[PDB]
């Protein structure tokens, strides 16, 4: 995956699980969840972006 | 109070069907209904309705008809306010229909 | 009909059941 | 009623003495350290 | 006839209901002068009551011992107009409403701000959609068979089990 | 006609009220000219 | 006392620490996120359980979690 | 170290102050320094005037002290406040800020308490840990 | 403080919350400090012994209080005229007119008139005097003492059973099916043949003569000979007077069908053959599982093998064996569901086919029995779903249930909940629309425009059972059908006589009001199921709270964040479904009581014309039948209904008090209690007195529960007072 790609989320506890977001930035340092994904639907707390690991993210 | 005021003087609003005062009987029943409907908002809480709305959102998502404006349960304050508004409307309407039918018939 | 002695016999049986119930309650309470 | 004295003996005991002693001893039990 | 009921055009209790309604309106009519607007209104109500009871008596409706028409809804064709045909009319209108609403939602998803399209309706586009709903069963079935109605289970959000 | 007034007229409460009043007027006029339709005549 | 846990999805935004009315949370050094810091709960005996920290948390499902447990005078917020 | 001789803000008193549990179980103290005499709202209800210089005030709860601290931080730009816990024996326990640095700022020497090394969705099921002293975090 | 000795966290609570939560978690043994599985099962076994002893003591108390203060010996002589006495009244708060007004039943002291029907049951099973009633009370006292001793003994060391004994499914199933169901039914058939039927035929049989008084003149020789039909010959004549030999038969096992023409109850010989056949069938069922001798079925093999090969159920029933055996909440949910279904079945079948002599003429007793067992049924079904939700929180292991039927329920829970929501909204929209449509059109003076749907499906079922009212002419209502010819020699004459006589509640005639009230019942059942199923399936987590299983089955909320999370736990779904359960049993009992009251009055057309709109229910059932109840006491005097007249108002009070805990919430009450704490601490001559526990407001879950308790008690007491006093005032 790369910046700007459309990805599906595989984190089970996530609000956007099996929904589609857009990758905004992939951090290169040793971060546990380096994939910033921005979503068009807001969560219950009103946020629309979250960080995920590579294995919680699949390109569509 | 239960027998000689409530039971005795409600005879006019419950026997109003088929007369000109039948609108008071209809409003009597409808106001009992709205009052009881208010207790769903007053006695319950938001999280149950949000999870039920999650299931209904799954149903609309299955047919690709989920709305862009995401449906949410009413806020806790709005749940209290809606329950109070329908409670006051139901109780005041019940007394309204009962008083008006009774006093128009006997006075 | 029922006599006084029969009621007393029933009361004695109920007292025995009370003692057994107290023992079961103490056993369940560890 | 045979043994008609038994209601007048037992009803005040069961309704006032039994709950008073139960409430007192339960109070002592639940408040003691 | 069906379920022991009798046709309303020969039930004596149906006639008793009609007679009681006409008498109840006529005793009100008695207190007004002929030519007054209350008298004309009451006579029109009497005429409407008579026409309604005549029409119900000539329609093949079945009346019970209460004296009121009882509907049969088991599927028999002799009573298909009591539930089945109103049901088909409702199902046509309701499928129309659902189809045009779904079409507008899918159009609004394509807009610049979809939520603005939800609260401020594009009226010409919405009127186009509500025009499209007359052929909703065939359109909806073709939408279904082409994979455009049902979305797969791996593309819908679900809670942790 | 002003486009902003038309956009206000296209809002959900106004269009909701107009459409439901229009539907109610259809039901009312249908029941005025064809009253007491308990059944589909067949 | 209540139990407060911080999971490694924390991004170190310090919002939960700023939202805490009882000084339960604090920021400690970490390498798991870009901010270089993670929340911690060393003072959960003062936790009243208000869940203002969870309200402040911006990560999809929360990084800070409060599990209500045994009630004490401090956790019940009793001034008497 | 709490100086007990620090003067208090001029307050006319209220019924919202500390009860018998303050003198029997524990009490809290907050000190701060103001550049001028100015009126602030008491967390127990009422208006008090803090003096120029040092101010010592006694409360029943830690949350009342931290609410007063937040009020004087956001309305008077006072950040030097210190919150202590006092026991009936006379023991004073310094509470806030614990290491001198505010908790929203990272300070060296702090160790993480309650940190879990996985996401919240990786917790164990209750049936896995039933009749067993394992924590649900794993 | 060491009252909650099972919870260290509760015992260190400094407030009044400690006492409440120790009271409310006392029997939740799985959550106690240091609870092991073996200790849990042993405590449950002893507690079950204690509940059995409580049941036996309660039944012995009913028997004793009747044998001492009742009029059973007077009631046996004249069963249709003498009012049955439950117990005596000794209340020192009575005035003299209340003493006079409660002096009924032919005795000289104040009494309560029994509505439980224990007279009819005990008379039918052969009890005649007060002496055998007293002997039965003594025997049940002894039995309760025996079970208390057994509960104590099976907790003593070297008698505490192991977990392998408790989880022995096959042995317990075989013994409980063959012995507890089968041999108990066979022994009850023996009691009916040996004792109850001879006492019904005017012949005394007791322990002093039952070994010399043969139940049948031919003895056991036809049974050992294979000439079993001799036991069916010479049944009771239609002129038989119950409890006498006049018109009595000699048969002990018949299949007559229908009712005894005098008692209006089922034939006792039919009941004896029924319980004999049930015993034989159940003993055959109880030899099915393998325990020690190679033959028999293995439950695990049956469960694992029944996977449909088309794969629509996934892995089928694999892992269900361990999941059910390891979870007591799964077992409790299954048991409570089956019990609730069967007590509903008891309520329907006992009014429709009464078995006790002369109880069909006791209208108050029939109303009380139906209402009682239906409310018990609603409680049991709510409990089944609640403990199923508890199983999902506490005992469901997903890894042990891979692709199982349980896992696939969890995987299509959204479809299940959404389709339940759809069917509830469907039913409610159109049922309420038809009722409101009928209300408006009757109010405007045109009842002929009502939408009145004939319930032809259920009428067709009645005709299939032989009801000739509707002219459907199918199955048993057709004289040429193979179903008619098949049963014509055995039970068809008596059954056809009972179903086509309009003197009983056997398949009562139904119209459009019946149609509407069953569809309202369907609405209420589907909606209560929606709440309960949605609570059970979202108990482990939702989108709003994906880690709900970490928080347990019951917790107040998850705070105002994420939009607000009030009533999000599965316990809260139990709490919400309790109101809907009360609503559905209210609708069911309202329907039963109004239909039966109009039928008993000879005015069934009043129900047929007024039940199609809501104002008819409010006016002709609630308002009309409230008049003798609300006149139990008045400014002119009082009568025996006054207690119900009190209890009615009592119910209307406590129900309303429940509202206070369900509408007002905690923080208001906590601030009031803080002001009260200040007031007590600052008041002279009262601050010498100090509380040991700090006063706090009730917790969120506790207040929900307390409001539910006051609400439910008001519901039950209000309706019980109404139904008993209204039936008594109209008919008794
Ligand atoms: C089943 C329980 C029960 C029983 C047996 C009684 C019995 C009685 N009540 Mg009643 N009562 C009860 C529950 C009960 N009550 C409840 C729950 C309430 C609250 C609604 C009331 C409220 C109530 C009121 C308001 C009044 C009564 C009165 C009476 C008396 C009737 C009139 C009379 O002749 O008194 C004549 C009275 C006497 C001759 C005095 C008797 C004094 C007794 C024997 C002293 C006992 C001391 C004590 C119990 C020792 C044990 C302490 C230990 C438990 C810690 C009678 C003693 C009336 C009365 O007279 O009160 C005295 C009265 O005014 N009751
Ligand atoms: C575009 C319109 C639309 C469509 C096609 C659906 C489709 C569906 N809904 Mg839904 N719904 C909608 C709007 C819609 N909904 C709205 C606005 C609400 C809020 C009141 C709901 C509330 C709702 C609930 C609570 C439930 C459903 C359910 C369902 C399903 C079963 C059908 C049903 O019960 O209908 C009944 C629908 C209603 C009672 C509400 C409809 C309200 C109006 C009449 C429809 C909107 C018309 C719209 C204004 C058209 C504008 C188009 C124009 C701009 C061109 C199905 C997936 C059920 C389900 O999950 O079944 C599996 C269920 O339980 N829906
Ligand atoms: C889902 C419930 C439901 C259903 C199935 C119906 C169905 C019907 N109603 Mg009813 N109604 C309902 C709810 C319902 N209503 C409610 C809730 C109210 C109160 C607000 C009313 C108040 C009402 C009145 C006052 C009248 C009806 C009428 C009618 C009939 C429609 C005739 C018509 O428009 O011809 C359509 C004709 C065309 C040419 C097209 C039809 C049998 C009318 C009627 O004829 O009664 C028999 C009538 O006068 N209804
Ligand atoms: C033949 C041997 C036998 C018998 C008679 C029983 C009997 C019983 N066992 Mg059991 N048990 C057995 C062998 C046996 N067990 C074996 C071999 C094992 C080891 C594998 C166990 C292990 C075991 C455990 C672990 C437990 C029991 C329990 C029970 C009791 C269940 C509660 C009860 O009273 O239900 C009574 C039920 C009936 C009489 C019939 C069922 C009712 C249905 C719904 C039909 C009734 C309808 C009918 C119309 C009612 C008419 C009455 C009306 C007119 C008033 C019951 C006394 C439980 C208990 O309470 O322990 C103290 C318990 O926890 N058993
Ligand atoms: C749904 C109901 C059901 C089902 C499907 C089964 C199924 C089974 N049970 Mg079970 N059982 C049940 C209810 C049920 N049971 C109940 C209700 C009870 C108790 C009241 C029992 C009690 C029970 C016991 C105690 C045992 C079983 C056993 C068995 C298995 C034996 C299979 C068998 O008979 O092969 C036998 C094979 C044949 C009969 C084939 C016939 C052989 C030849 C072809 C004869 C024909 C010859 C010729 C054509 C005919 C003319 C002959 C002439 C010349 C004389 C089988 C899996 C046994 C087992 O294995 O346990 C696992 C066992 O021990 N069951
Ligand atoms: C034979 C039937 C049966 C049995 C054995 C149980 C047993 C249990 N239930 Mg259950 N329940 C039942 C019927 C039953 N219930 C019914 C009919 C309902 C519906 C009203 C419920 C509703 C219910 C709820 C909502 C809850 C329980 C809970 C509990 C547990 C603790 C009870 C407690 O602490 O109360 C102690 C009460 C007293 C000492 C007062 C006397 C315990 C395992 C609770 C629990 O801890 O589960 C997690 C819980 O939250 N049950
Ligand atoms: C008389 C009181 C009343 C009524 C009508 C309802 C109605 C409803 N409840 Mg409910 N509830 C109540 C009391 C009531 N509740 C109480 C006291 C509690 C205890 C807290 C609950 C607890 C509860 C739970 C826990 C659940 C429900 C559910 C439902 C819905 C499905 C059942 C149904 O019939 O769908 C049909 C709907 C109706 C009959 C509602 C009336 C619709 C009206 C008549 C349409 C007309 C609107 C009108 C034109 C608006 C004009 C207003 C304008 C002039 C200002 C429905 C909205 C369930 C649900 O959401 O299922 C999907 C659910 O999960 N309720
Ligand atoms: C899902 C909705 C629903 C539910 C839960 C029930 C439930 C019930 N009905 Mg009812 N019924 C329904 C819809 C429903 N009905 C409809 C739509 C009609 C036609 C008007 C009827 C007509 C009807 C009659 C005539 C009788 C019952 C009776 C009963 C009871 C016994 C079971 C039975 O006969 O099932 C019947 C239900 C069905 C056969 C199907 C229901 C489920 C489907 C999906 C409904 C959808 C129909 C669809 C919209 C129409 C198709 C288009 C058509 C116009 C061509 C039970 C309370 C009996 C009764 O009152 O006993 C006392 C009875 O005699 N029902
Ligand atoms: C949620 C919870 C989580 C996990 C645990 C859990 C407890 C398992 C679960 C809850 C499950 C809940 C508690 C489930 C509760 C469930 C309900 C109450 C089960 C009712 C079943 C009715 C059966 C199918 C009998 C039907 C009659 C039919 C066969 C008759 C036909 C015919 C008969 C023979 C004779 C003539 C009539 C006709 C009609 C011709
Ligand atoms: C070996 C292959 C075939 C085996 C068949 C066995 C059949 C069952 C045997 C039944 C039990 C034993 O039966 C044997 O003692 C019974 C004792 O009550 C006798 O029964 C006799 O006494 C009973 C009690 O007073 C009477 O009710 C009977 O009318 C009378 O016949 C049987 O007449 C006798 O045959
Ligand atoms: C029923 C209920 C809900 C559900 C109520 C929903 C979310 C609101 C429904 C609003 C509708 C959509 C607007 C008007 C409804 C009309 C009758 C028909 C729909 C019109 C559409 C065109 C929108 C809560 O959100 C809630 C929250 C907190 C405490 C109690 C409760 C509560 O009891
Ligand atoms: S629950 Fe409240 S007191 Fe506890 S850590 Fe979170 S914010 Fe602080």
């Amino acid at each position: 995956v790369k910046r700007g790609s459309k990805v599906r989320i595989l984190r089970k506890e996530s609000y956007w699980y099996q929904d589609i977001g857009t990758v905004a930035t992939i951090d290169t340092s040793g971060i546990r969840y380096p994939v910033v994904v921005r979503f068009e639907k807001v969560s219950y707390s009103g946020v629309n972006t979250n960080n995920f690991s590579l294995d919680e993210v699949v390109e569509v | 109070w239960l027998r000689d005021f409530l039971w005795a003087q409600a005879s006019q609003v419950i026997q109003s069907y088929g007369s000109a005062l039948s609108a008071y009987g209809l409003i009597f029943l409808g106001a009992h209904f709205i009052w009881a409907f208010s207790l769903m908002f007053l006695f319950s809480g938001r999280g149950y309705w949000q999870e039920l709305i999650e299931s209904i959102v799954w149903a609309h998502n299955k047919l690709n008809v989920a709305p862009a404006i995401q449906p949410r349960a009413l806020s806790i304050t709005q749940g209290r306010a809606v329950g109070l508004a329908h409670y006051l409307l139901g109780g005041i309407g019940t007394t309204w229909a009962f008083f008006l039918a009774r006093i128009i018939s006997v006075g | 009909m029922i006599s006084d002695t029969q009621i007393f016999i029933a009361l004695i049986l109920a007292l025995v059941s009370l003692v057994l119930a107290i023992r079961l309650g103490r056993a369940l309470y560890q | 009623m045979t043994a008609a004295y038994l209601p007048s003996i037992l009803v005040p005991i069961i309704g006032l003495i039994f709950p008073g002693l139960v409430m007192a001893f339960a109070f002592i039990y639940i408040e003691q350290d | 006839d069906v379920a022991g009921l009798t046709p309303c055009g020969e039930s004596k209790e149906f006639a008793r209901r009609l007679d009681g309604s006409v008498k109840k309106l006529q005793t009100r009519l008695k207190k007004y002068e002929a030519g007054t607007p209350p008298a004309l209104a009451l006579q029109k109500q009497i005429d409407k009551t008579k026409n309604r009871f005549d029409r119900y008596g000539k329609a093949g409706l079945l009346c019970g011992t209460d004296g009121l028409p009882h509907l049969i809804a088991d599927g028999r064709w002799s009573h298909s107009g009591e539930f089945v045909i109103p049901g088909l009319f409702f199902l046509y209108v309701a499928g129309w409403i659902g189809w045009v609403g779904r079409s507008y939602v899918l159009f609004a998803r394509t807009a610049d701000k979809p939520t603005e399209k939800e609260i401020i309706i594009d009226v010409p586009v919405a009127l186009s959609f509500v025009s499209t709903g007359f052929i909703w069963p065939f359109s909806a079935f073709k939408e279904f068979t082409s994979g455009n109605l049902i979305v797969p289970a791996d593309e819908i959000t679900v809670s942790p089990r | 006609m002003d486009s902003n007034f038309l956009k206000y007229l296209s809002t959900a409460p106004v269009l909701f009220t107009v459409w439901l009043s229009f539907t109610a007027s259809f039901i009312i006029e249908a029941n005025r000219f064809f009253p007491d339709m308990l059944y589909f005549p067949m | 006392s209540h139990s407060v846990k911080v999971y490694d999805t924390c991004i170190g935004c310090t919002q939960c620490v700023r939202a805490c009315p009882c000084d339960v949370l604090e920021m400690v050094s970490w390498d798991g996120c870009k901010a270089g810091q993670i929340a911690s709960a060393p003072r959960t005996e003062d936790c009243i359980g208000c869940k203002r920290c969870e309200t402040a948390c911006p990560t999809d499902f929360l990084s800070v979690r409060v599990y209500l447990g045994g009630e004490t005078t401090r956790s019940m917020g009793l001034a008497y | 170290t709490l100086n007990l001789q620090i003067p208090s803000p001029t307050f006319e008193g209220s019924t919202g102050g500390w009860l018998r549990a303050a003198e029997v179980e524990e009490k809290y103290a907050i000190t701060w320094t103001s550049p001028k005499e100015q009126v602030f709202e008491m967390p127990t209800g009422g208006a008090a005037i803090m003096r120029q210089g040092e101010n010592l005030l006694y409360l029943a709860r830690k949350e009342q002290c931290l609410a007063l601290a937040t009020q004087v931080k956001n309305s008077f730009k006072i950040t030097d406040y210190k919150v202590y816990r006092i026991f009936p024996s006379g023991e004073v326990q310094y509470l806030h800020p614990k290491d001198g640095v505010f908790p929203e700022k990272v300070n060296a020497g702090r160790v993480g308490v309650g940190n879990v090394s996985h996401s919240i969705g990786k917790n164990l099921n209750p049936a896995q840990i039933k009749f067993t002293s394992k924590s649900f975090n794993g | 403080t060491k009252f909650p000795k099972f919870s260290q966290a509760l015992a260190q609570d400094p407030a009044t919350r400690r006492i409440w939560y120790g009271l409310a978690t006392a029997h939740d043994l799985e959550s106690h400090d240091g609870m092991t599985e073996e200790n849990l099962y042993q405590k449950i076994f002893a507690s079950h012994f204690g509940h059995l002893a409580v049941i036996f003591l309660w039944t012995s108390g009913n028997l004793f209080h009747l044998a001492w203060q009742g009029n059973f010996e007077q009631w046996v002589l004249n069963p249709l005229k003498v009012k049955p006495i439950a117990h005596a009244i000794w209340d020192p708060h009575f005035g003299q007119p209340a003493v006079k007004a409660f002096t009924k039943g032919g005795v000289s002291y104040p009494v309560n008139i029994a509505t439980s029907g224990v007279y009819h049951w005990w008379y039918t099973i052969g009890m005649r005097s007060n002496t055998d009633l007293y002997a039965g009370s003594l025997f049940l006292l002894f039995l309760a003492g025996v079970f208390l001793f057994a509960g104590w003994l099976h907790l003593q060391p070297k008698f505490r059973p192991g977990l392998s004994w408790f989880k022995n499914n096959e042995s317990r199933l075989n013994h409980h099916l063959s012995g507890l169901f089968g041999f108990s039914s066979l022994a009850w058939s023996a009691h009916l043949i040996h004792v109850a039927i001879p006492e019904a035929r005017g012949q005394h049989v007791g322990w002093d003569n039952f070994t010399k008084v043969a139940p049948h003149p031919a003895g056991l020789q036809p049974f050992f000979s294979g000439n079993w039909g001799v036991y069916a010959a010479a049944p009771d004549t239609t002129n038989h007077i119950f409890g006498t030999s006049e018109g009595a038969g000699t048969a002990i096992l018949t299949f007559l069908g229908g009712f005894h023409p005098q008692t209006q109850a089922l034939w006792l010989t039919d009941i004896a053959h029924h319980h004999l056949a049930i015993g034989v069938v159940f003993i055959f069922a109880g030899h099915m599982y393998r325990t020690n001798w190679g033959i028999g079925h293995s439950l695990k093999e049956i469960l694992d093998a029944h996977r449909p090969p088309g794969g629509r159920l996934g892995a089928g029933h694999k892992g269900i064996f361990e999941t059910l055996t390891n979870s007591l909440h799964f077992q409790l949910g299954l048991a409570l569901a089956s019990l609730g279904v069967i007590t509903s079945l008891v309520a329907q079948h006992m009014y429709a086919l009464p078995s006790y002599a002369f109880i069909a003429k006791d209208y108050v007793t029939q109303s009380a029995l139906y209402t009682h067992h239906q409310y018990i049924a609603g409680f049991l079904m709510v409990g089944a779903f609640a403990h199923g939700a508890i199983f999902f929180v506490r005992d469901y292991d997903p890894e042990q249930n891979k692709n199982n039927v349980l896992a696939r329920i969890l995987d299509h829970k959204e479809a299940i909940i959404s389709h339940l929501s759809w069917v509830s909204l469907f039913l409610g929209f159109h049922t309420l629309g038809i009722y409101v449509h009928n209300d408006v059109v009757v109010a405007f003076g045109t009842p002929e425009k009502q939408i009145l749907v004939e319930p032809v499906f259920a009428q067709w079922i009645q005709a299939s059972s032989g009801k000739a009212l509707y002219g459907f002419d199918v199955f048993l209502s057709s004289s040429n059908s193979v179903a008619t010819n098949a049963s014509s020699n055995i039970w068809l004459p008596g059954w056809l006589e009972a179903i086509n006589s309009g003197k009983n509640s056997l398949f009562l005639p139904i119209g459009p009001g019946d149609f509407l009230i069953h569809h309202a019942i369907a609405l209420a059942l589907h909606t209560t199921t929606l709440i309960l199923v949605k609570g059970a399936l979202d108990a482990r987590g939702s989108k709003l709270m994906p880690d709900k299983k970490d928080f347990g089955y019951s917790f107040p909320c998850d705070g105002p964040g994420r939009g607000g999370t009030c009533d999000i736990s599965a316990w809260d779904a139990f709490y919400l479904s309790m109101f809907w359960m009360l609503n559905t049993i209210g609708w069911v009992t309202f329907y039963w009581h109004w239909k039966h009251v109009t039928i008993w009055q000879g005015n069934a057309g009043q129900f047929n014309e007024s039940s199609t709109y809501i104002m008819g229910w409010l006016r002709d059932y609630l308002w009309l039948n409230s008049s003798p109840l609300i006149n139990g006491y008045n400014p002119f005097g009082m009568n025996s209904l006054s207690v119900w007249s009190w209890m009615f108002l009592f119910g209307h009070l406590i129900w309303a008090t429940g509202f206070m805990f369900l509408i007002s919430w905690r923080g208001y009450w906590q601030e009031l209690i803080e002001t009260l704490v200040w007031a007590h601490e600052r008041t002279p001559l009262a601050n010498l007195v100090r509380w040991k526990d700090k006063p706090v407001a009730l917790s969120i879950v506790q207040a929900r529960l307390v409001g539910l308790i006051h609400f439910t008690a008001g519901y039950i007491f209000t309706y019980a007072a109404f139904v008993i006093a209204s039936t008594t005032g109209k008919f008794g």
